[PDB]
């Protein structure tokens, strides 16, 4: 029989502090062990838990995983999620003479922004660059950033920075272009942004 | 601080039909060494595992993917007759015993297989200085770094303030964007932010640098284009604080 490892959900994006549930399922119950790993972008994998075929669960800190070998299932519980939990989580099983990895759950744990102050700022022109750059910043984590209608306007997704000595975190997205009919007033027009977003004069 | 799993080389660019040999050194005391291919489309896929100089297990790759292990437990893998779809992160994992002990992974060899080395471009890098409206409204100041026009995606971006590497106040996109989303050879762009206090930005003695390491062509790769050969290089941009 042919081993197939399934993980759901494919992607999960939740507010910090919530508990999380990651599911793994395998069609062939003749396994030696099941392992859970995390992977950050641009890095290798880190082992979180290894559950031997004779064991029903393993715990490490905020992580607890069950194994129901006859049912072909493991569930990873992450308590009280933190931003630093954001990663791809992989389920793997070791079979007699083969090793199989699931396709992963991509987890994003969003910060709770204490004092939203949404704004779109125009950054200064670079004397080396011919791009114009706009910064949408300080919005709360419920805001979704969309791509531009325009194929020559580039927009990133929200990225969270942490100013730890100030007890302060903030979301931002960057838009840029080198076309001339481009301005920061219009850059995020394809996104639903807060009605109170500050657009400073130039 | 003990060494983790090590892999060499970190980055490779090859053309179709060529061959590569990759090396992995396990953690000291680990004797099981496993290789895996990670791609966007197929995820992690097992190649083969070695213990005490012999292959113990194997995946389903064709015979142009091969491996071996030396008496000190170091392992090499080789791929012949390279194709575009062999572009992947080739990951090594070591373990004391893969049946009952955790896998410890290295950070991989990033291989890009391309049609033609004239598709390879280094990044352009620019720093954009903060908005004065941001400074007056928030008493904070966000610098942006853009790394644009590069191929393949073999870059590492970092920020340095007065010569010291910073992580506080930084966020770099987790992945680059394709500048032409429909094309296999599209060049890439990447953005990063560094936010400081307005007071810190206002000191003209403070120096800010955005560093991008690009891993490119080898001295042995032929080059006959007019433009500069896109060798491994750092491309950087900088700014100084200003009072007004």
């Amino acid at each position: 029989m042919k081993q197939e490892v399934t993980q759901i959900p494919a992607a999960l994006s939740v507010p910090e502090g919530e508990n999380l549930v990651l599911n793994c399922s395998f069609t062939d119950s003749a396994i030696y062990n099941l392992q859970w790993f995390r992977q950050d972008p641009g890095k290798g994998l880190t082992s979180l838990l290894l559950i031997q075929s004779s064991q029903r669960e393993q715990t490490s800190g905020r992580l607890n995983a069950s194994l129901d070998k006859s049912s072909g299932r493991s569930t990873l519980y992450i308590a009280a999620s933190q931003p630093g939990d954001s990663a791809t989580y992989l389920c793997a099983v070791t079979n007699f003479n083969k090793f199989y990895f699931g396709s992963g759950t991509k987890l994003n744990v969003k910060p709770n922004i204490q004092n939203p102050d949404p704004a779109v700022y125009q950054l200064r022109d670079s004397k080396s660059s011919d791009k114009s750059v706009c910064l949408f910043t300080d919005f709360d984590s419920q805001t979704n950033v969309s791509q531009s209608k325009d194929s020559d306007v580039y927009i990133t997704d929200k990225c969270v920075l942490d100013m730890r000595s100030m007890d302060f975190k903030s979301n931002s997205a960057v838009a840029w272009s080198n076309k001339s009919d481009f301005a920061c007033a219009n850059a995020f027009n394809n996104s639903i942004i807060p009605e109170d977003t500050f657009f400073p004069s130039p | 601080m003990k060494a983790g799993v090590t892999q060499t080389p970190r980055y490779l660019i090859k053309t179709r039909g060529q061959q590569v040999t990759l090396s992995c050194s396990p953690i000291s005391g680990h004797r099981s060494v496993s290789w895996y291919q990670q791609t966007p489309g197929q995820g992690l896929q097992f190649l083969f595992e070695y213990f005490s100089e012999t292959q113990r297990n194997k995946g389903n790759f064709p015979g142009r993917f091969s491996g071996r292990q030396f008496s000190n437990s170091r392992s090499e893998m080789n791929v012949s007759t390279l194709e575009l779809g062999d572009s992947a992160l080739y990951l090594c994992a070591s373990s004391f015993d893969s049946g009952n002990s955790p896998l410890h992974f290295g950070n991989g060899t990033r291989l890009t297989v391309t049609e033609d080395l004239n598709k390879v471009f280094p990044p352009e890098v620019a720093v954009f200085e903060p908005s004065e409206a941001e400074i007056s409204h928030t008493q904070k100041a966000t610098l942006v770094c853009l790394a644009t026009g590069f191929f393949p995606d073999h870059v590492e971006l970092s920020w340095w303030v007065n010569g010291k590497e910073v992580h506080s106040g930084v966020c770099t996109d987790p992945q680059p964007l394709k500048e032409q989303p429909a094309l296999n050879d599209s060049r890439y762009s990447l953005s990063s932010r560094l936010r400081v206090s307005a007071t810190f930005w206002q000191n003209p003695r403070n120096h800010f640098r955005c560093q991008v390491q690009f891993y490119g062509l080898s001295e042995n790769d032929e080059w006959t284009q007019d433009r500069a050969k896109p060798v491994t290089q750092i491309v950087s941009a900088e700014a100084w604080g200003r009072a007004d």
